[PDB]
């Protein structure tokens, strides 16, 4: 396949940061097919944003992102309460892709 | 079809009095009841129609309203001002064909 | 992309709003192409149901058109919102302040409605449904399937490409459908959605059944209708045949359309000039295990009448007065509107009830390959290059 | 404001016709606005003809099945109700009835806002 | 989500709301998944239910977006859930006696 | 005669090449007047859309040229790909799906290049 | 709207064969929509399985011929159901699994490329444990 490595593996953020997770690929993926998903301990992981700088009408408008050619950058903009989630960043490129590693935050 | 409807209406000019119109539910049960006043030689108008509206002339001295499967009609208290007869009218939506009229209403005043 | 898709084949709407034929054939047939079909959520429908709406208003002009006027008589004093604000009681000018303080609508904000009655005129004209050939306009295409077993939904493979669409007539008719194109290899039956039993099924036939409505006599305004039985019980047996192959898995049962207002009681269609409201109950009569009404010549008692409901927007309608004459009226039964009454447990039947009403949803079986499709002739690759 | 006329007095025989004009001044006229009611001396209203929910006959009140005719000229802003073969109890008042401009798209149940004055046919 | 109580035998609303200003198709089931309307373009049927006479729509407000049902003769045998649906509001209204 | 612009779809890029280079080789009342405008408007439409296109292509230095070689390099983050997979395994509905964003970069740098 | 469930959570003995059950709710049919197959191991990252992309049902090629997938259009009473197939149950398929449904209608949306996929929406999971 192409091996995906999100980093960093675990932080901590108060409520109201600018988290930035990279998420690293060992190819250059041009096209940037890569999603990103959110999962919340129990539930539904649910998709955030797909094609990198897309945004989904279900995630709010304060998420997003963007790509460095072998990395890419998820951005949470003022972090509330809720979205206190272990992320995953997909690559969909080759068949088939395969997930991050995870970012459980905490305060 | 029938619209039964108590003919004799007597009582004193001035006590706020009701009649009923009483049918069926293809007839009265289902739909908008018109009570029409003529004056007992002239040729009628209508009192009350959709049960709350009114035209110009009468609005405020009358009182209609829908009860399940009958009418209800009723003077807030004159007195030999619109003694006359009374009259509801509705349509059959069944093929019992078409509109209908009350049979008699004979309001008078004790005097 | 979704455009505006212009008109059409060979003295009022067609001489202004369209163009001449074109010489076909005049088709491309694609190769290792899949491209994803949807009939449900096309946008030829609403830009032709559109158009026959710009019809019916220049070619058969009813004498007198009642339709709503529903307005928030003086002033705009609903505001932006609130509440004790009154206007209406005695007349239409007494007070009623009305409490609310977040709104939800009066006589949600508030509307007082009305009625526009408008006379127009009347020349007795006579009407023909012609085919209309929908052209797609420059640089642009209309794609186009053509498996015979095509569900609407789905990927179609062999899609071909048209200029140019195939013979359209706009005949409006509820109940049933009529001077329709069939199927090449067999019925079909669909929906919006199945299991949802509120979504129009529309069933498209094979087999050319045709249908007679005369007007004989001593009447002025009777007139009725024949088909043919035994063309009739096999129609209906594969129909029931299909739906349980697929499906149920239970037991069939028909019956007729189950009150509302009465043009869709009746097969409605106009020809000629005449609205006709044909009683369709004996048709619908197949309760059938899988395994006294007239039986060869079935009758159809049918009502000219000429104060319609509005298909167009909603309002009713007056016309010229009737004619004197006979008119025939030989058509193609081509397909059923059918609905549902999904239930109920001890059944173990169905009721299938049949329904239509819609107008799009009898463009949507004539509306059946086609997909608007927009070219972009530019494209960038890197070579080497010399 | 409408006024409704009704014709005049109009004396006939038995097996004759009856014309009665219906002069409506205030409005246009639709072909649906007027409902027909005979009142005889005696016994309550009774509806001879008029416009409902079935959508095109001007209904005839199960009494009238040969004999009555009812046309509506739009353009003169005049009714014209129509019967022939009178009877013994066809000896009553007829009325020209007429709805108003109120919430009319649906013309099942509209009562009657508008009146004539009453003409009057006897049989001779 | 909301509660509306009628004695018995009176009239009594029930609203869809849409905001896209068109009438365009919807329909009114009960709880058992039985129709009880529908509109077919700008037309009105009735649903194969114990409601066939009884139910009632007023029309003219539907180029309003507003999709009403009036209920007449109340007793007893309406006590369930009625429930819109018009493009995606399945709502769930509820009627007492 | 823009019909046939897309009889090549779903095969790959090559091939539909050579079939571009074989499709371009291969091509008294009132109602007289009424029907025989439009066939007039539909030509002058068909023309003016046509020779839009062509000044559009004329403004990179490509007016006329079906396949033309303009003077833009790469960045090699635009599709970092061995030619063979490039003409072979890949139609253009796979590329036009994947560099949309950069084809709109690609616009305005060969508007660039060729004013200078 | 997509309410996609699945169906109850097992426990199973090692060495046989499990169809797990996916509804579909709120969905046209699987010529527009595709259903991809995820598990989880409780404690790791996701794991891709399987696809019934255009009714080409297929798992992927590190997972070959053990587990395999049939999918349901939706008939009458029955909503779309798609169902999973596994066999020779070993002591490390305990996991969570998981259906999702993507839109396949048009090409240029980005949710799609040949087959390989973003997911859009997600169900449950079902867990299933060695005793
Ligand atoms: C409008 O029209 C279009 C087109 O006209 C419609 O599109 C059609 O829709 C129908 C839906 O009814 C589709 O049929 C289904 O196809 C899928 C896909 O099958 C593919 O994959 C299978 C995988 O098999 C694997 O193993 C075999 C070896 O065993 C291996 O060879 C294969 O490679 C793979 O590894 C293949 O078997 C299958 O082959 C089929 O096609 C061949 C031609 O290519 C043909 O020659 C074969 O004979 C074979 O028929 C194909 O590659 C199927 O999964 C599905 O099958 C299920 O449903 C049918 C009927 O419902 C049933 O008979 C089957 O047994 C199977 O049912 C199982 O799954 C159900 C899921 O709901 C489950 O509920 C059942 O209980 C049953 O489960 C049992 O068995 C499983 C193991 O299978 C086990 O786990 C359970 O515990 C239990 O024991 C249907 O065949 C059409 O394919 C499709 N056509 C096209 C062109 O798209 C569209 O739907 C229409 N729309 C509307 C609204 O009407
Ligand atoms: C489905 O498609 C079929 C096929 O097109 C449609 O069937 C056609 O229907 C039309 C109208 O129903 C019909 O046209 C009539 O044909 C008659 C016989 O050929 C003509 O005699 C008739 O002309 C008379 O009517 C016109 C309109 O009033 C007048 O302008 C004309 O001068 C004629 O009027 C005289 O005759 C009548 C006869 O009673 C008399 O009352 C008048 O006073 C006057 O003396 C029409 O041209 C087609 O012929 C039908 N085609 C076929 C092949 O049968 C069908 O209608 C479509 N279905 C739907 C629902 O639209
Ligand atoms: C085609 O037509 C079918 C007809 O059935 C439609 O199917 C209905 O779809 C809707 C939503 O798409 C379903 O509503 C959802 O049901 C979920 C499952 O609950 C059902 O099943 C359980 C167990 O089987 C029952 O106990 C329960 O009573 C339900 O019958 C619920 O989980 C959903 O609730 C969630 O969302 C709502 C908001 O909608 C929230 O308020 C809830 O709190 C919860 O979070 C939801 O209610 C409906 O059940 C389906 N019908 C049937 C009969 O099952 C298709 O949607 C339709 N498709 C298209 C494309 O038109
Ligand atoms: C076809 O549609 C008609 C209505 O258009 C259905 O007729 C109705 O059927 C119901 C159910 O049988 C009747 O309700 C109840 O019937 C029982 C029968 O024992 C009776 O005891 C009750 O008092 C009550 O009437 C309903 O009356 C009846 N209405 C009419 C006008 O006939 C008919 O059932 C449908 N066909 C099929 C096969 O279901
Ligand atoms: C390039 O930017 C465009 C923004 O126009 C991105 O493409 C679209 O992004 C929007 C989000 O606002 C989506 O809704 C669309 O679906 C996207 N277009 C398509 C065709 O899918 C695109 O992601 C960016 N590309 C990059 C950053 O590589
Ligand atoms: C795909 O569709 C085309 C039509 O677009 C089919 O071509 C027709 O084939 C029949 C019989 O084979 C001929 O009678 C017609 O004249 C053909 N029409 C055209 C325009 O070529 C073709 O057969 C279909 N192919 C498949 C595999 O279904
Ligand atoms: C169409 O014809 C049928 C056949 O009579 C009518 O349906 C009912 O038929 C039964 C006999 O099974 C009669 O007892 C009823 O009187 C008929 N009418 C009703 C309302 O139930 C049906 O009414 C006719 N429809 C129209 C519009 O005329
Ligand atoms: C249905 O009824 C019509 C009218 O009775 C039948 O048509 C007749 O067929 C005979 C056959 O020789 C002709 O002589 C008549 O002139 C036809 N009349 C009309 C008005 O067309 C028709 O055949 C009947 N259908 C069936 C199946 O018997
Ligand atoms: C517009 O609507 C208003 C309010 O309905 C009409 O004013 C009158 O409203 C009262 C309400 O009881 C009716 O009784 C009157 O009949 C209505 N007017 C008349 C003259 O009939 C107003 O007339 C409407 N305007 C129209 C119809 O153009
Ligand atoms: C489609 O592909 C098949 C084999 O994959 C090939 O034989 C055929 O020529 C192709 N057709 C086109 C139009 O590319
Ligand atoms: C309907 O009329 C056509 C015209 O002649 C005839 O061919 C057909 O057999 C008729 N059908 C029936 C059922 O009478
Ligand atoms: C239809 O024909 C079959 C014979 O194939 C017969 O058994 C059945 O009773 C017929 N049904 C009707 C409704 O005429
Ligand atoms: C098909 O339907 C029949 C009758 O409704 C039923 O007995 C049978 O079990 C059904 N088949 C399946 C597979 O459910
Ligand atoms: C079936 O319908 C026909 C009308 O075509 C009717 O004459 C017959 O009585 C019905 N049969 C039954 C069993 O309801
Ligand atoms: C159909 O056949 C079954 C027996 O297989 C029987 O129980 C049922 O009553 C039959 N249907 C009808 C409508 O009688
Ligand atoms: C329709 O069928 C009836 C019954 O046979 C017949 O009397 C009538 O003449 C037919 N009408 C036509 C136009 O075929
Ligand atoms: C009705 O269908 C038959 C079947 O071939 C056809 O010959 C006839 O022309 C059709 N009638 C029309 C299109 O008016
Ligand atoms: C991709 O780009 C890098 C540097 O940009 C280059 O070294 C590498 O060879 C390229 N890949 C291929 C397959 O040529």
């Amino acid at each position: 396949d192409i091996q995906m490595t999100q980093s960093p593996s675990t932080l901590s953020a108060s409520i109201g940061d600018t988290v930035r997770i990279s998420c690293r690929a060992s190819q250059s993926i041009t096209g940037n097919w890569v999603a990103w998903y959110q999962q919340r301990p129990g539930k539904a992981p649910r998709l955030l944003i797909y094609r990198g700088a897309a945004l989904l009408g279900g995630v709010p408008s304060r998420f997003s992102g963007s790509a460095a050619g072998t990395d890419f950058t998820l951005t949470i903009g003022n972090l509330q309460a809720e979205d206190f989630g272990t992320f995953y960043c997909q690559q969909y490129d080759t068949y088939p892709g395969t997930f991050g590693q995870g970012t459980k935050v905490e305060v | 079809s029938v619209l039964t409807q108590p003919p004799s209406v007597s009582a004193a000019p001035g006590q706020k009095v009701t009649i009923s119109c009483s049918g069926s539910s293809s007839n009265i049960g289902k739909n908008y009841v018109s009570w029409y006043q003529q004056l007992p030689g002239a040729a009628p108008k209508l009192l009350i129609f959709d049960d709350t509206q009114r035209p110009s002339g009468i609005p405020d001295r009358f009182s209609g309203s829908k009860s399940g499967t009958s009418a209800t009609l009723a003077i807030t208290g004159l007195q030999t001002g619109d003694e006359a007869d009374y009259y509801c009218g509705t349509w059959d939506s069944s093929l019992s064909t078409g509109q209908l009229f009350g049979g008699g209403t004979k309001l008078t005043v004790l005097g | 992309a979704t455009t505006t898709l212009f008109c059409a084949s060979d003295n009022v709407w067609a001489t202004h709003a369209c163009v001449p034929t074109d010489p076909n054939p005049q088709e491309i047939v694609l190769g290792n192409v899949t491209e994803n079909f949807n009939m449900w959520k096309n946008n030829m429908v609403e830009q032709m149901h559109e158009d026959i709406i710009s019809l019916w208003d220049q070619s058969l002009k009813p004498c007198v058109k009642l339709t709503p006027l529903c307005v928030t008589e003086k002033m705009e004093t609903g505001e932006m919102k609130n509440c004790s604000f009154n206007v209406t009681t005695s007349i239409r000018d007494k007070i009623k302040k009305e409490y609310a303080l977040f709104y939800k609508l009066d006589v949600y904000r508030l509307i007082n409605c009305n009625t526009s009655v408008i006379t127009q005129a009347c020349p007795k004209v006579s009407f023909e449904p012609i085919p209309i050939h929908y052209c797609a306009p420059a640089g642009f295409a209309i794609l186009k399937c053509n498996s015979k077993t095509f569900n609407g939904s789905g990927p179609c493979t062999n899609v071909s490409t048209v200029q140019c669409t195939h013979g359209i007539r706009p005949v409006v008719s509820t109940q049933l459908l009529l001077n329709g194109s069939l199927a090449e290899e067999e019925i079909v039956i669909r929906s919006e959605n199945i299991t949802d039993n509120a979504k129009t099924i529309i069933v498209q036939l094979n087999e050319a059944v045709e249908i007679n409505c005369t007007r004989p006599n001593g009447n002025i305004r009777q007139a009725h209708c024949n088909i043919s039985k035994a063309r009739w019980n096999e129609t209906l047996g594969q129909i029931v045949a299909k739906l349980e192959e697929q499906f149920p898995n239970k037991t069939i049962i028909f019956n007729h359309s189950s009150g509302g207002d009465p043009e869709i009681v009746t097969h409605s269609f106009n020809c000629g000039g005449e609205f006709f409201y044909c009683n369709t109950t004996p048709l619908f009569n197949s309760t059938w295990n899988n395994t006294t009404g007239g039986e060869q010549n079935i009758t159809l008692q049918c009502r000219i009448k000429q104060i319609i409901n509005m298909w167009q927007g909603v309002g009713k309608a007056m016309y010229a007065p009737p004619i004197r004459g006979q008119i025939r009226c030989s058509s193609n039964i081509t397909g059923l509107l059918l609905t549902r009454d999904g239930g109920r447990d001890q059944n173990g039947t169905e009721t299938f009830r049949p329904g239509g009403g819609n107008m799009r949803d009898n463009w949507r079986s004539e509306l059946y390959k086609y997909k608007v499709v927009k070219i972009e002739p530019l494209g960038i690759a890197p070579t080497a290059c010399k | 404001q409408v006024q409704v006329v009704q014709s005049g007095a109009e004396v006939r025989k038995p097996g004759a016709s009856v014309k009665v004009s219906c002069k409506v001044s205030g409005f246009t006229l639709t072909g649906l606005s007027i409902h027909w009611v005979r009142q005889a001396p005696g016994k309550g209203l009774e509806w001879m003809g008029g416009f409902g929910p079935e959508e095109n006959e001007i209904i005839y009140a199960q009494k009238f099945q040969g004999r009555v005719s009812m046309t509506e000229d739009t353009s003169t802003n005049t009714a014209y109700m129509e019967l022939s073969s009178l009877r013994s109890e066809d000896t009553a008042v007829y009325y020209c009835a007429t709805g108003g401009n109120y919430y009319n798209l649906w013309t099942g149940y509209y009562p009657l806002a508008y009146w004539g004055q009453g003409t009057l046919v006897t049989v001779s | 989500k909301k509660v509306v109580l009628g004695k018995k035998g009176d009239t009594v609303e029930l609203t869809c709301t849409a905001s896209q200003k068109k009438s365009i198709q919807f329909h009114w089931k009960n709880s058992n998944q039985i129709k009880i309307l529908g509109n077919q373009g700008s037309f009105l049927t009735k649903g194969p239910s114990k409601l066939n006479d009884r139910a009632d729509s007023r029309r003219s407000l539907w180029d309003q977006g507003n999709f009403p049902l009036i209920i007449k003769n109340l007793k007893i045998e309406d006590s369930d859930t009625y429930i819109c649906e018009v493009e995606d509001q399945k709502e769930e209204v509820q009627l007492l006696v | 005669f823009i019909l046939g612009f897309l009889g090549a779809a779903g095969s790959t890029m090559g091939a539909a090449s050579m079939a571009l280079t074989v499709q371009a080789r291969l091509l008294h009342m009132l109602q007289l007047t009424v029907w025989g405008i439009k066939q007039l408007q539909a030509r002058v439409l068909a023309v003016e859309r046509y020779l839009r296109d062509q000044q559009l292509l004329g403004i990179w230095g490509c007016s006329g040229k079906i396949i033309c070689c303009t003077n833009v390099p790469w960045n090699d983050s635009w599709s970092n790909k061995t030619i063979n997979e490039i003409w072979d395994n890949m139609t253009w509905m796979q590329w036009e799906k994947e560099i949309d964003n950069y084809t709109q970069h690609i616009y305005t740098l060969l508007e660039v290049s060729q004013i200078q | 709207q997509i309410h996609l469930v699945q169906s109850g959570t097992e426990v199973k003995k090692p060495g046989s064969s499990v169809t797990v059950s996916c509804k579909a709710y709120g969905v046209n049919t699987f010529g527009l929509y595709a259903v991809n197959w995820v598990r989880q191991a409780p404690g790791q990252s996701l794991e891709y399985i399987g696809q019934i992309w255009r009714w080409k049902s297929s798992a992927s090629h590190h997972f070959r011929g053990r587990v395999l997938i049939s999918a349901v259009d939706l008939t009458g009473s029955s909503p779309p159901i798609s169902s999973l197939e596994i066999k020779n149950l070993t002591s490390d398929d305990t996991a969570v699994y998981f259906c999702t449904t993507t839109s396949t209608y048009d090409k240029w949306s980005g949710l799609h490329h040949d087959g390989v996929m973003a997911f859009s929406s997600w169900g449950q999971g079902t867990l299933i444990s060695v005793s």
